[PDB]
Formats: structure tokens, C-alpha cells, sequence
């Protein structure tokens, strides 16, 4: 898998997750997340591209979207989506 | 000449809709919204349930994340490009 | 990670891939697809809940997703998604 | 059904968009999108391409996936229902 979905943990986590996944040998990955995890997404994403591999990781695409979430019980509700493709240069 | 609307800790999303609604509607056909840091997702939820009002009358024509450096700290930033079609 | 991201294989792939997660003990799987690849991701949840797993599997939860794809060179596009949560009952 | 539409694989996505447009503009208040096999993708397609036209204009009432048998060969399907909201 080349995906890396964020969740409840600190950033870092996810970064490095990243890392590996690139120093690993795979040159395109995808950082996926839903809801409030969006923002952390972005933030994985930027603290790779600054800190860790400045000019050497671009970004290939983002993907912005919404879902409806249907339960058993029928009821619905919407949730923001993101995942964003980066790729090393 | 380009209109940017920062989404903000201190409003909620549907009040920032109905906030860009307004700006639509006095002729205002394009917005950037912007989030940084933990608003990033409020951003995004902005532009979703814009989306869910306007269906075809609205168009996310761009998005941008990136970088800014605040008092030493980096910060990280969306910005979505919504166009008012029709 | 309880994540099964369907892709260009065959349907058997992913259906083993998913019946691996639920004997290892895993409670909830997301059945995850994009695209043409929702076919074989809905296909892959009935095979399991049928074929192998019958009276055994709930559908807790579908999303019905849709994305806009900006590309870093202004190509856009726009995908659906689909995910599906099973649990055993 | 004079409700159900069955997808096919031989129209594509805005031919389904269409036939239901011209359903609603007739007094037609809720379809129930159907496909099966390769078609499941593309009902989606439909339901999301109606909801990106209507936004809040249309709703998914249920959506349900499941399993059919023809000449005992076990076909998946799903189900979108969709619903106006005035």
C-alpha cells in the first residue's frame, strides 16, 4: 500500500509513516483523510515538503471531496474528504 | 480585485456560507477561501456545504495548500478557488 | 489498515485480502474504491457476506463520495468514491 | 419500474443525468437508481453527477447493495434512491 490515512494521532506520526513508506523506494504516495483529520493531512503533507525533503516532493494532485454516510439505521450524515498524491522530484 | 474570505475560529461554517451567499449575490462571482491550521478542515467543510446549496451554480475551479512563516512558525495553509456559474 | 483498497485485480484479490483481516481478528473492515474500481468493491463485500461468511456479516456503514482531482498542472477532474464498513454480527 | 431505472452500459453517465432530469421536470418526485455488476459504478456516477447539478435539491433517501441470482449465478446490485426536496 502507498497510502498513508491519517488519524487520531500527533502529526509526526504520519510524516513519519511517509518518510518510510519514500525512503522505502515508493515514489508516489497518497495522504487520505476524512473530517477534522483534513487538516491534519495538509499539515503532514507541508512538514514533509519543508522539513524533512525541501525541494524534493511536489505534489501530484489533491482530491477534495464530500461523502453521505449512510448507517443501519438509515440516518445520514456528510463528511468532508481529502487526499492528496505527492510524488518525489 | 480578488475577493479572499479567511475562515475563522469565531464564526461557524453555515454562518461563513451564507456569509459568501451574500457576496454572490451583490456580484461577487468568485471567492478564495482560506484555512490554516486546524480551519483548514473548517475551509473545506465551507466550500462542501456551499457545494450542497448551490449544486451547479458554484464550481471549485482551484485548490492550493502550502506553507506560510508566522512569528517562526510554520503554518500550514488551503486555499479553494469557488467560482459562481451560470 | 482495516483498510481493503480495491485496485485493477481480480475480485479474488481483494475478497481474500478482506477474509485475512476478519480471521485475524480484526472487528470492522472498510472496503475502500474510487472510480470504475466501486463495481468490484461492492462485488467484493457480497462475495464475502455470501460466499464465504453467510449469516456472519453486517453492513454497518456506506459512504457515497464524490471528488474534485485539481492536477499540478490545472487538469481537473471529478471521481466518485465508495466505502463500505462490514463487521461480524 | 416507471421508478426504477436500470442502468446500462451502453449510455453513459449524462444520458442517465438526463433521462432523470426530464422524470422530475414531468412531476416525478423519487427514483430508485439500479445497477448491477460493472453498472454499479456507474449508478453511482448518475447519483453523483444528479446530487452535483441539484446539491441540496436532491437526497439520498437509501442507498442499499446486495446480491441477485439469474440462471443461479449470484450478481451484485445496488440501490440509490433518490428524493425532491423543495
Amino acid at each position: 500500500s502507498n497510502v498513508v490515512l491519517i488519524g487520531k494521532k500527533p502529526v509526526m506520526n504520519y510524516v513519519l509513516a511517509a518518510l518510510t513508506l519514500l525512503n522505502q523506494g515508493v515514489s508516489e504516495i497518497v495522504i487520505k483523510a476524512r473530517g477534522r483529520a483534513i487538516s491534519k493531512a495538509v499539515d503532514t503533507v507541508e512538514i514533509v515538503r519543508n522539513r524533512f525533503l525541501p525541494d524534493k516532493i511536489e505534489i501530484k494532485e489533491i482530491r477534495v471531496g464530500s461523502q453521505v454516510v449512510t448507517s443501519q439505521d438509515g440516518r445520514q450524515s456528510r463528511v468532508s474528504t481529502i487526499e492528496i498524491a505527492i510524488r518525489k522530484k | 480585485k480578488l475577493n479572499e474570505i479567511v475562515v475563522r475560529k469565531t464564526k461557524n461554517v453555515e454562518d461563513h456560507v451564507l456569509d459568501v451567499i451574500v457576496l454572490f449575490n451583490q456580484g461577487i462571482d468568485e471567492v478564495i477561501l482560506k484555512g490554516t491550521g486546524r480551519e483548514i478542515s473548517k475551509a473545506v467543510d465551507v466550500y462542501n456545504s456551499l457545494k450542497d446549496r448551490l449544486g451547479d451554480g458554484v464550481q471549485l475551479v482551484n485548490v492550493q495548500t502550502g506553507s506560510e512563516v508566522r512569528d517562526r512558525r510554520r503554518i500550514s495553509y488551503i486555499l479553494l478557488r469557488l467560482k459562481r456559474v451560470y
